[PDB]
């Protein structure tokens, strides 16, 4: 049970890191494009 | 998801991390 | 025991990815602000 | 068995997040350097 | 790795995530 | 943490990853 609970919580952590990476990728891409456009 | 801030993100990370620590500690006893 | 050890090591990996995401977020934010300011 | 399978899949997720963070770090660094150079 | 796109990355993340959900659900029964 | 570089980060990631591989392999035997 403890191991299952740990995996469950770690999956939530993974989902949070994925959210963060997706937002950072969009933001860096927007900056790269801004600089190209300028 | 689109309604979440980086401060909230850090809070949620901290909360799950602390929970996992506690679970792992209890697994040692 | 093996599963516990794997979870423990994976938690360290998660912590490392969190460190990295936090630093990248600060750095992209600084760039976004620099460009706004310019 | 289920727990092992979950850990295995989560390791693949971790590897994917690491790939993403590495690429974002390189891209932000390139932008930071571009702006310094300009 | 150098031959992967962000859309492929999202697809792979989704696939593993769905698998993990299914495994965890089956662990409850 | 503030005293860590990206090369050190990669090294630590690699070390934990290799350990996990070994543990998972041993779980199969």
């Amino acid at each position: 049970n403890n191991l299952l609970r740990a995996i469950e919580a770690q999956q939530h952590l993974l989902q949070l890191t994925v959210w963060g990476i997706k937002q950072l990728q969009a933001r860096i891409l927007a900056v790269e494009r801004y600089l190209k456009d300028q | 998801w689109n309604e979440m801030t980086w401060m909230e993100w850090e809070r949620e990370i901290e909360n799950y991390t602390k929970l996992i620590y506690k679970i792992l500690e209890e697994s040692q006893e």
